[PDB]
DNA sequence: GTGTAATCTACTGACATCAGAGTTCTTAGA
C-alpha cells in the first residue's frame, strides 16, 4: 500500500 | 667520540667522513675486516658507559642510526650496510658477555658495582632504538643465536629487567619478518620461545613494579603462532597491561598491538571464551572524557613572507592519550558487535541485577553543609559508588588523585560518624554494609600504580588496620569484615601486586593483634589470633590454585612471629608444617603455568629453621598439639613425627618427596642421643629389617596405596599411568640419595626380598618404553 | 559563554565576577532561584559543575568552613606534618637494583671581533635550538601528568579523624568541577537539601511564588536545551520528581529530551509520578499518558503497551491494533494500521487528540524504518512540512517539532537514498543552507556526524569524511561516558554504533594508501575480515544491521571504481554479506524486510549452484518459521505450494559435492513435510475440503497415492520418516552435526508417540516395531555431549518402555553403559526409587558407576527409596 | 643565530620619439 500523508499546523 | 660537539648540517658531514674510511678499509680485503669490528665494538663501549642519571646514549643515535641505515651514498652501499650491521650486532653479544651482572649485597639488594651496571641499562635503552625492524635480510641469520645466548642469561639472572628488554626487540623484529611463519634451527627457536613463554608466564606471577611491566611487554610480544598454545596462560597478562596501562601509557599501547594481533590471527572458536573478561578491562580507557603563541604565529602574522617557510620547514616518544582512546574504540568497533557486547559486566545475567540495590538499607554519613543562613543535609552514601570507580579506573590522572582526597576525606568522615555511636549494635553495626564494601576498594588502591595515590593510602591502610585492633573494638564486627576483606586480598586471580600488600597488612594485624589488644581476651575471646591460623589452613588445602597461593603467601610474610613471640603457640606451626606440606599434595597434577605454588614452598625454609634454632625444647614432655595426619595423641610425639617423614618418602608428587628427604636428613641429628644420619639409621636398619625399608622406600605416600607393586604397572593405556611412571621416578630417587650420602650398606639395600622395581620395571623401561614410543601405549600435544 | 573561557586566567575572572554578592545573591535559596537565569545551551556541557562551583564556594566565607567535623580524637595519640612527591612520576618507571650599593655590575668589557660575537650567538643559537625541541617535548610528557592537592594531610598511629570542613569540601567541589556524573549527584542532593530546608523558614503564599518560579526555569531548560547532554537532561528530571508542583513539567517537552538523550527510565518515573499525584476533571490526561506510552516504546517494552491503551482511556481501539502488530513485528500490518488512522476523515465519539495524531506520525515513520521502504519513508519525512508538490525542505527548522521528530529520519532516508545509487542533489544543497547557521551546525555535527560523514564521502570530499568521523568517534564517547552504569539498555543502545563508525574509518584509511589501492594483495584481506565482523545477529536490531550492509555495499562499490584498471572476489563476499542479514532477520522474527531481501537476491543466486543452493535453503528456512504461527490453514498454502517442489532440484543432486548441503537440505525437506501433514492432524475434516483448487494433485505426489481420506498423514509421515533417518546418514559423514539430526528424529518418532498413545494404529504400531527403538538409541547418543533438551527429554523412557515393554532390550544391552555416568545424577531420586519394577535393569549399570565414582550424590535419597 | 634597521632596484604611468609600414602622386614611360 503506497504510503500517503498530508500537512499538520501545531496550534501550540 | 666527538660526534655529538657539532651543529646539525656538520653532524651530518661527520657522519659522511666517518662512513667514507669504513668503504676504504673494505676494499683492502679481510686483513682489515677484523678491525672494522674492532672499531664499532670500541665505540659502542665508550657510548653505552657515558653516564646517565634519572654527552648521553641520545646524543649518539643519530650517528648510529645513518651509518646503520643510509643506503644512498654508494651511489650518491648495501653489502656496507649489511657487513656493517652484522659486526654492530655481534659486539652487543660480546659486550653482554664482558659484563657480570652480579647482584650481591626485591629492593633488598645491589648490583656487583654502578659504573659496570648502568653500561648495560645504557647499552639497552641505547639498542633498543636503533635494532628494531630494519628488515631487510639483515636481522635473519641473527634470530636465533641472540635469542638464545641471551634467553640464557636470563634464566641465570631473574630479576635483570634489560634481558625482557632486549628479547621483547628480539621477537617483535622477528614477527615483523615472517620468521615462526609455518612452524632446521627454526623449529627449535620455536620451542625455545614456547618454553620460554610457559616459562616466564609463570615466573611473572611473582614480579612488581617496573620489572613486570618489561616482562610483561616481553609476553604480549610473542607471535600469535605461540600464543595458540594454550591461551588461558598469557589470557591474565593482557588483563594485567591493560590494568597498568592507564596509568602508564605505552603499556596500554602494547596491550591494544596484542589484543588487535590476536583478535585478528587466532582461531574464532579458540578465542571466544577469553573475551568475556578480556573486554571489561577497557572501560578505563573511556571511563571519564576528561571534562599557541610560538614563533611562527608572531612571524606569520606580519606577512606570508620568505621567513614563515625557515619556521615551517623546521617545524617539518610515547603516543598520547588522547591517541589511545580513539585507537581502543577504534579497537573495540574492530571486534565486531558479536563479540563487543563484552563490554558491559556481562551479558544479560543476574550479575548487573544484583547492583541495583544501594550499598546500605537506610542513609547514613548525614552530613550538614556549613551555610551562613541554614544547614541543608547531604547524606553521602550516594556518591560513593562513582567516587571509588573514578578513584582507580580513571584514566585522566588529575581527575584520579582529586577522587583520591574526596574518598579519603570521606572515610575519615566515616570513622568519626561512626565512633559518635549514631547506632551502638543491636543489629548490623552501622555503616559494616559500607565498611565491607569500601574495605576492598582500599586496598586495590593503596597498591594502585600511580605514586601520588601510594603515597596516601598505604599509610592509610596501615592506620586503619591499628585502629581495628583495640580493648573494644578487637571484638568488632568491623574487624571480621576488614580480615575477612584483606583475606580475599591476598587470593586475587588476577594481580601479584595486590596479594604481597595483603601478605604484609596480615603481618601487621598479627604484629597488633599481639602488641595493642589485651591477651587476657585474646586467648579465645577474638576471632582473630588463632583464627588467623584455622582460616589460613583452608586456604591451604583449598584444590583452587590460587586459595593454596594465597595460605602460603601468608606465612611467606608471617615467620617474623617465631622469630620473635610464640614459645607455646610454636605447636601450632608444628600443626602447620604438616598441613602446609600436604598442599603440596595438591601441586604437581595440573594449573602449571598460573600455579607458582611449588615455588611458595620455599616458605618451609622458615619451618625448617624455627626448628634449627630451637630444637633442644621440641623433646621437652607433656606438649601435645593435635596434629594432623596422627590419629593418636601423645606426650614424647617429638620424635616419631621425624619417623612420619621417613614415612613420607616415596609419594608420587616429585616436589613433596624432594621437601620431605633433606628435611628428614637434617631432622635425624636434630633428634637427641645416636646422631649421624649413617648412625641413627643403624638401629632401624638393624632391627625392622629391608622389607619394612622397602614399604618405606617404594609404598611411601598417604599411607600405603600398594607402592612396591612392579609387575602390574608394566601389563596394564590411560593417561593416569604417568602418575605410575612418576612413582618409579620416586622409587629411583629414594635409592639415589642413601648410599650416595653412605647411610645403609648398598648389598643391604639392594635385597632379594621383593624389591620388584629395581629387578623388573628398570629393566623394563630400558628394555620397551625409554625409546619405544613414537606413538605407543602400554595397554596431540599431550604424549609431546 | 566567558564562564568557559579556554584561558584559566580569563576563565576565573569571570566566575570572580558573577559571584560578587552584588551581581548574583548571597543567601542561599535566591542564589539558588538566581543560578537558572546563569544559562544559555552553548554552556550545557559544563553547567552543573558551575551552578555547583557557586553554591559551596558561598560556604567559603561561612564560621564553620574553618572548624574541625569532631572535636575530640579517636583515643590519646599524637600527628605530624607529612609531604607527597607529586611532580615527575608514576611508579612503573625506573630500573630495580639502581641597586645603589651592587654598582660594581657595570664593571664590563665587550668582544672587537663582530665575527667572533656572531660565533658566540651561532653557538648559544644552535644549543638553544636544540633545549627549544627538548623542553617542548618534556613539555608534552608533563602537560598530561600534571596535579595539584586540594587538602592537607596529617600522620600518627591512627586515622587523623578530626577534619576541618574546609577539607572535605574543597574535594567535594574539585571532583564535581571535573566529572559530570558527580556533578549530577552533588546538585541533586545539594538541591534537594535547600528545598527540604525552606520549611523551616517561609509559609505556603512563599512556596507558591518559588515552585512556580523552578517550574517556570525548568520549562525553558528542557524546551531550549539542544545537546541534551545526558547528565544534565536527567538531573533536571531527577530533581523535578522529588516534590510536588515541580512534577507538573512540559511532558512534551520531558520526552523529547529523554528520547534523544537515550535516558528513557527517568523520563518515565516522571510522567508516571505526575499521572498518580495530579489526579489521585477529564480521564485521560492524554497529553501524559501517550506521551508516557512513548517513551516506553523507544525501550522497546511493548509488552506493557497493553496496559496504556485499554479502550477505558485513550478511546481509539485502531492504536491497540496497530500495538499489537508491531508487538508481533508485523510492522508491514502496524503501517497499514497507522496510515488508515490518519486518512479516517469523521469519526464516531469525536476526533482524536493532537497528542495521538503525532505518536500515529511517529510511530509508523519508524515502522517504514523497521521495514526497510526508504522511498516511502523519504516522502512521509518530508510531505508534513511544507504545502508545496517539491516541498521545501529548509522549512524543517520552522518549530522545535520538526526538528525533534522529522529531521533524524528525513536526513537518514535521503542518505540511504543516496547510496543505492538515486542522483538526487536535495540533501547535499539543504545541509550546505543549514551549515551557514551557528545553532543548526550545531544540531548537524553533534547529532549526525555519521551521515554527514559519508555525504561528503559520497563527493569524494576525504578530508571533510576524515573531519566529521573523527568527531563522530570523540562525541560518541562524551556521551558513552556520561550514561549513568546502571542504565544497561542505554549503554548497550550506545554500543551498536561504534560498528559502523569503524567501518567508515578502516576504509577512509584504505582509500588514502598509495600502496594498498595499487594492485588486489590487500583488498583480499580487507574483503576476509569484513565477511565475518557482524553485529549480534540474536540482539542487535535490524535498523544497525542494513547500517553496517548499506555501507559496506557502498565501500566495495567505490574501491571496484577506484581499482579498475575484481567481480569474481565482490560478488562473493556482497553475496555472503547480504545472506546473513536475511538469517538474523528470520531469528529476529522480522519477515516482511527478510522477504524483501529474498526476492532481490533470487536472479543473482539463479547463476550459480552454491548461490542456488544456498537461496532455496533460505528461503525455505523462513518459510517455516512464517509458517509456525499462520493459523488453521494457512499453513498448507504457505509451506506446502512452492516450498516442497523448491528442494526436489535436478541440480541439486549434483553428485553430493560436500555432505553438509546435503545434511541440510535432508533437515529442510522432511521438517516441511512434518507440518503439512500436523496441519491436517489438527483438522482432517477441513483443509482438503476448503483449500479445493490448484495443490491437490501435487499435494497427491507429495503423500501417498491413495485416495483414502484418512491414510494420505500416514503416507506424508513415512516419507518424512525415510528422509529425518537420511538426514543421520549425512551426519555421520561429517556438535552442529549428530546431535541436531538425531534430536529432530526423537521428536518427530516421540511426537508420533504421543499422539499414538491416544489412539490404536496398528499399521503405524507395525512401523513403530522400528520407532522407539530408533528414539532409544539415537537419542540418548547425544548425552555423550552437551545435548541439553535430550537430558531434559530422559524422563519419558522408563514408562513408554513399560507401556511397550519389549523394546526395552534395545536400551540395556549395547550403549546405555555408554553414556558418561556423571550424565544420570540429574533425578536420580526417581531412578533409584523404581528398583521392584523390571526396568530397573536399566537404572543398574548407571547407578552401579554413580555408587562406585559419586556415593555422595546417590546416598541421602537413597536411604529412603532403599526404605519400604 | 635573530631581528631591525637603511637603501638599492626594481615596475608603472606617462611622454617623446625614431624607425617601419600603409597610401596617393610626379616623372619615365610599349
Amino acid at each position: 500500500a503506497p504510503s500517503r500523508k498530508r500537512r499538520q499546523r501545531m496550534q501550540r | 667520540d666527538s660526534f655529538p660537539q657539532y651543529s646539525p648540517k656538520m653532524q651530518l658531514v661527520c657522519c659522511r667522513a666517518i662512513v667514507k674510511v669504513f668503504l676504504a678499509l673494505a676494499a683492502k680485503g679481510p686483513v682489515l675486516r677484523n678491525c672494522i669490528s674492532t672499531v664499532v665494538h670500541q665505540g659502542l663501549i665508550r657510548i653505552c658507559s657515558k653516564p646517565v642519571v634519572l654527552p648521553t646514549y641520545k646524543d649518539y643515535v643519530d650517528l648510529f642510526r645513518h651509518l646503520l641505515s643510509s643506503d644512498q651514498m654508494m651511489d650518491s652501499s648495501e653489502s656496507l650496510n649489511h657487513l656493517l650491521y652484522d659486526e654492530f650486532v655481534k659486539s652487543v653479544l660480546k659486550i653482554v658477555e664482558k659484563l657480570d651482572l652480579t647482584l650481591e649485597i626485591a629492593a633488598n639488594l645491589h648490583p656487583a658495582k654502578p659504573k659496570d651496571f648502568s653500561a648495560f641499562i645504557n647499552l639497552v635503552e641505547f639498542c633498543r632504538e636503533i635494532l628494531p625492524e630494519k628488515q631487510a635480510e639483515f636481522f635473519e641469520p641473527w634470530v636465533y643465536s641472540f635469542s638464545y645466548e641471551l634467553i640464557l642469561q636470563s634464566t641465570r639472572l631473574p630479576l635483570i629487567s634489560g634481558f625482557y628488554k632486549l628479547l621483547s626487540i628480539t621477537v617483535r623484529n622477528a614477527k615483523k619478518i615472517k620468521y615462526f611463519e609455518g612452524v632446521p634451527e627454526k623449529y627449535s627457536c620455536f620451542a625455545l620461545f614456547v618454553k620460554f613463554g610457559k616459562e616466564v608466564a609463570v615466573k611473572m606471577k611473582q614480579y612488581k613494579d617496573e620489572l613486570l611491566a618489561s616482562c610483561l611487554t616481553f609476553l604480549l610480544s610473542l607471535p600469535h603462532n605461540i600464543i595458540e598454545l594454550d591461551v588461558r596462560a598469557y589470557v591474565p597478562a593482557l588483563q594485567m597491561a591493560f590494568k597498568l596501562g592507564l596509568s602508564y601509557t605505552p603499556l596500554a599501547e602494547v596491550g591494544l598491538n596484542a589484543l588487535e594481533e590476536w583478535s585478528i590471527y587466532i582461531d574464532r572458536h579458540v578465542m571466544q571464551p577469553y573475551y568475556k573478561d578480556i573486554l571489561p578491562c577497557l572501560d578505563g580507557y573511556l571511563k571519564t572524557s576528561a571534562l599557541e603563541v610560538s614563533a611562527l604565529s608572531r612571524a606569520a602574522q606580519k606577512g606570508f613572507n620568505k621567513v614563515v617557510l625557515k619556521h615551517l620547514k623546521k617545524t617539518k616518544e610515547a603516543i598520547s592519550l588522547e591517541e589511545i582512546r580513539i585507537r581502543v574504540v577504534q579497537m573495540l568497533g574492530s571486534l565486531g558487535g558479536q563479540i563487543n557486547k563484552n563490554l558491559l559486566t556481562v551479558t544479560s545475567s543476574d550479575e548487573m541485577m544484583k547492583s541495583y540495590v544501594a550499598w546500605d538499607r537506610e542513609k547514613r554519613l548525614s552530613f550538614a553543609v556549613p551555610f551562613r543562613e541554614m544547614k541543608p543535609v547531604i547524606f553521602l552514601d550516594v556518591f560513593l559508588p562513582r567516587v571509588t570507580e573514578l578513584a582507580l579506573t580513571a584514566s585522566d590522572r588529575q581527575t584520579k588523585v582529586a577522587a583520591c582526597e574526596l574518598l579519603h576525606s570521606m572515610v575519615m568522615f566515616m570513622l568519626g560518624k561512626a565512633t559518635q555511636m549514631p547506632e551502638g549494635g543491636q543489629g548490623a553495626p552501622p555503616m559494616y554494609q559500607l565498611y565491607k564494601r569500601t574495605f576492598p576498594v582500599l586496598l586495590r588502591l593503596a597498591c594502585d600504580v600511580d605514586q601520588v595515590t601510594r603515597q596516601l593510602y598505604e599509610p592509610l591502610v596501615m592506620q586503619l588496620i591499628h585502629w581495628f585492633t583495640n580493648n573494644k573494638k578487637f571484638e568488632s564486627q568491623d574487624t571480621v569484615a576488614l580480615l575477612e576483606a584483606i583475606l580475599d586480598g591476598i587470593v586475587d586471580p588476577v594481580d601479584s601486586t595486590l596479594r604481597d600488600f595483603c601478605g604484609r597488612c596480615i603481618r601487621e594485624f598479627l604484629k597488633w593483634s599481639i602488641k595493642q589488644i589485651t591477651p587476657q581476651q585474646q586467648e579465645k575471646s577474638p576471632v582473630n589470633t588463632k583464627s588467623l591460623f584455622k582460616r589460613l589452613y583452608s586456604l591451604a588445602l583449598h584444590p583452587n590454585a590460587f586459595k593454596r597461593l594465597g595460605a602460603s603467601l601468608a606465612f611467606n610474610n608471617i615467620y617474623r612471629e617465631f622469630r620473635e613471640e610464640e614459645s607455646l603457640v610454636e605447636q601450632f606451626v608444628f600443626e602447620a608444617l604438616v598441613i602446609y606440606m600436604e598442599s603440596l599434595a595438591l601441586a604437581h597434577a595440573d594449573e602449571k603455568s598460573l600455579g607458582t605454588i611449588q615455588q611458595c614452598c620455599d616458605a618451609i625454609d622458615h619451618l625448617c629453621r624455627i626448628i634449627e634454632k630451637k630444637h633442644v625444647s621440641l623433646n621437652k614432655a607433656k606438649k601435645r598439639r593435635l596434629p594432623r595426619g596422627f590419629p593418636p595423641s601423645a606426650s614424647l610425639c617429638l620424635l616419631d613425627l621425624v619417623k612420619w617423614l621417613l614415612a613420607h618418602c616415596g609419594r608420587p608428587q616429585t616436589e613433596c618427596r624432594h621437601k620431605s628427604i633433606e628435611l628428614f636428613y637434617k631432622f635425624v641429628p636434630l633428634l637427641p642421643g645416636n646422631r649421624s644420619p649413617n648412625l641413627w639409621l643403624k638401629d632401624v636398619l638393624k632391627e625392622e629389617g629391608v622389607s619394612f625399608l622397602i614399604n618405606t622406600f617404594e609404598g611411601g605416600g598417604c599411607g600405603q596405596p600398594s607402592g612396591i607393586l612392579a609387575q602390574p604397572t608394566l601389563l596394564y593405556s590411560l593417561q593416569a599411568t604417568l602418575c605410575w611412571l612418576d612413582l618409579l621416578l620416586a622409587a629411583l630417587e629414594c635409592y639415589n640419595t642413601f648410599i650416595g650420602e653412605r647411610t645403609v650398606g648398598a648389598l643391604q639395600v639392594l635385597g632379594t626380598e621383593a624389591q620388584s622395581s629395581l629387578l623388573k620395571a628398570v629393566a623394563f623401561f630400558l628394555e620397551s618404553i625409554a625409546m619405544h614410543d613414537i606413538i605407543a601405549a602400554e595397554k596431540s600435544p599431550q604424549e609431546g | 559563554q566567558g564562564l568557559i573561557d579556554e584561558n584559566p586566567g580569563l576563565q576565573l575572572i569571570i566566575r570572580n565576577f558573577w559571584s560578587h554578592e552584588t551581581r548574583l545573591p548571597s543567601n542561599t535559596l535566591d542564589r539558588l532561584l538566581a543560578l537558572n537565569s546563569l544559562y544559555s545551551p552553548k554552556i550545557e556541557v559544563h553547567f552543573l559543575s558551575l551552578a555547583t562551583n557557586f553554591l559551596l564556594e558561598m560556604t567559603s566565607m561561612s564560621p564553620d568552613y574553618p572548624n574541625p567535623m569532631f572535636e575530640h580524637p579517636l583515643s590519646e595519640c599524637e600527628f605530624q606534618e607529612y609531604t607527597i612527591d607529586s611532580d615527575w612520576r608514576f611508579r612503573s618507571t625506573v630500573l630495580t637494583p639502581m641597586g645603589r650599593t651592587d654598582l660594581l655590575r657595570l664593571r664590563r668589557r665587550f668582544m672587537r671581533d663582530q665575527e667572533k660575537l656572531s660565533l658566540m650567538y651561532a653557538r648559544k643559537g644552535v644549543a638553544e635550538q636544540k633545549r627549544e625541541k627538548e623542553i617542548k617535548s618534556e613539555l608534552k610528557m608533563k602537560q598530561d601528568a600534571q596535579v595539584v592537592l586540594y587538602r592537607s594531610y596529617r600522620h600518627g598511629d591512627l586515622p587523623d579523624i578530626q577534619i576541618k570542613h574546609s577539607s572535605l569540601i574543597t574535594p567535594l567541589q574539585a571532583v564535581a568541577q571535573r566529572d559530570p556524573i558527580i556533578a549530577k549527584q552533588l546538585f541533586s542532593s545539594l538541591f534537594s537539601g535547600i528545598l527540604k530546608e525552606m520549611d523551616k523558614f517561609k509559609t505556603l503564599s512563599e512556596k507558591n511564588n518559588i515552585t512556580q518560579k523552578l517550574l517556570q526555569d525548568f520549562n525553558r531548560f528542557l524546551n531550549t536545551t539542544f545537546s541534551f547532554f545526558p547528565p544534565f537532561v536527567s538531573c533536571i528530571q531527577d530533581i523535578s520528581c522529588q516534590h510536588a508542583a515541580l512534577l507538573s513539567l512540559d511532558p512534551a517537552a520531558v520526552s523529547a529530551g529523554c528520547l534523544a538523550s537515550l535516558q528513557q527510565p527517568v523520563g518515565i518515573r516522571l510522567l508516571e509520578e505526575a499521572l498518580l499525584r495530579l489526579l489521585p476533571r477529564l480521564p485521560p490526561d492524554v497529553l501524559r499518558w501517550v506521551e508516557l506510552a512513548k517513551l516506553y516504546r523507544s525501550i522497546g517494552e511493548y509488552d506493557v503497551l497493553r496496559g496504556i491503551f485499554t479502550s477505558e482511556i485513550g478511546t481509539k481501539q485502531i492504536t491497540q491494533s496497530a500495538l499489537l502488530a508491531e508487538a508481533r513485528s508485523d510492522y508491514s500490518e502496524a503501517a497499514k494500521q497507522y496510515d488508515e488512522a490518519l486518512n479516517k476523515q469523521d469519526w464516531v465519539d469525536g476526533e482524536p487528540t493532537e497528542a495521538e495524531k503525532d505518536f500515529w506520525e511517529l510511530a509508523s515513520l519508524d515502522c517504514y524504518n523497521h521495514l526497510a521502504e526508504w522511498k516511502s519513508l523519504e516522502y512521509c519525512s518530508t510531505a508534513s512540512i511544507d504545502s508545496e508538490n517539491p516541498p521545501d525542505l529548509n522549512k524543517i527548522w520552522s518549530e522545535p517539532f520538526y526538528q525533534e521528530t522529522y529531521l533524524p529520519y528525513m536526513i537518514r532516508s535521503k542518505l540511504k537514498l543516496l547510496l543505492q545509487g538515486e542522483a538526487d542533489q536535495s540533501l547535499l544543497t539543504f545541509i550546505d543552507k543549514a551549515m551557514h547557521g551557528e545553532l543548526q551546525k550545531a544540531i548537524l555535527e553533534l547529532h549526525y556526524s555519521q551521515e554527514l560523514s559519508l555525504l561528503y564521502l559520497l563527493q569524494d570530499d576525504v578530508d571533510r569524511a576524515k573531519y566529521y568521523i573523527q568527531n563522530g568517534i570523540q562525541s560518541f564517547m562524551q556521551n558513552y561516558s556520561s550514561i549513568d552504569v546502571l542504565l544497561h539498555q542505554s549503554r548497550l543502545t550506545k554500543l551498536q554504533s561504534v560498528q559502523a563508525l569503524t567501518e567508515i574509518q578502516e576504509f577512509i584509511s584504505f582509500i588514502s594508501k598509495q600502496g594498498n589501492l595499487s594492485s588486489q594483495v590487500p583488498l583480499k584481506r580487507l574483503l576476509n575480515t569484513w565477511t565475518n565482523r557482524y553485529p549480534d545477529a540474536k540482539m542487535d536490531p535490524m535498523n544497525i544491521w542494513d547500517d553496517i550492509i548499506t555501507n559496506r555495499c557502498f565501500f566495495l562499490s567505490k574501491i571496484e571504481e577506484k581499482l579498475t584498471p575484481i567481480s569474481s572476489l565482490i560478488r562473493s563476499c556482497k553475496f555472503s554479506m547480504k545472506m546473513k542479514m536475511i538469517d538474523s532477520a528470520r531469528k529476529q522474527n522480522n519477515f516482511s524486510l527478510a522477504m524483501k531481501l529474498l526476492k532481490e537476491l533470487h536472479k543473482e543466486s539463479k547463476t550459480r549452484d552454491d548461490w542456488l543452493v544456498s537461496w532455496v535453503q533460505s528461503y525455505c528456512r523462513l518459510s517455516h518459521c512464517r509458517s509456525r504461527s499462520q493459523g488453521c490453514s494457512e499453513q498448507v498454502l504457505t509451506v506446502l505450494k512452492t516450498v516442497s517442489l523448491l528442494d526436489e532440484n535436478n541440480v541439486s543432486s549434483y553428485l553430493s559435492k560436500n555432505i553438509l548441503a546435503f545434511r541440510d537440505q535432508n533437515i529442510l525437506l522432511g521438517t516441511t513435510y512434518r507440518i503439512i501433514a500436523n496441519a491436517l492432524s489438527s483438522e482432517p475434516a477441513c483443509l482438503a475440503e476448503i483449500e479445493e483448487d490448484k495443490a491437490r494433485r501435487i499435494l497427491e505426489l507429495s503423500g501417498s497415492s491413495s485416495e483414502d481420506s484418512e491414510k494420505v498423514i500416514a503416507g506424508l509421515y513415512q516419507r518424512a520418516f525415510q528422509h529425518l533417518s537420511e538426514a543421520v546418514q549425512a551426519a555421520e559423514e561429517e556438535a552442529a552435526g549428530v546431535i541436531d539430526a538425531y534430536m529432530t528424529l526423537a521428536d518427530f518418532c516421540d511426537q508420533q508417540l504421543r499422539k499414538e498413545e491416544e489412539n490404536a494404529s496398528v499399521i503405524d504400531s507395525a512401523e513403530l516395531q522400528a520407532y522407539p527403538a530408533l528414539v532409544v538409541e539415537k537419542m540418548l547418543k547425544a548425552l555423550k555431549l552437551n545435548s541439553n533438551e535430550a537430558r531434559l527429554k530422559f524422563p519419558r523412557l522408563l514408562q513408554i518402555i513399560e507401556r511397550y515393554p519389549e523394546e526395552t532390550l534395545s536400551l540395556m544391552t549395547k550403549e546405555i553403559s555408554s553414556v558418561p555416568c556423571w550424565q544420570f545424577i540429574s533425578w536420580i531420586s526417581h531412578m533409584v526409587a523404581l528398583l521392584d519394577k523390571d526396568q530397573a535393569v536399566a537404572v543398574q549399570h548407571s547407578v552401579e558407576e554413580i555408587t562406585d565414582n559419586y556415593p555422595q550424590a546417590i546416598v541421602y535419597p537413597f536411604i529412603i527409596s532403599s526404605e519400604s
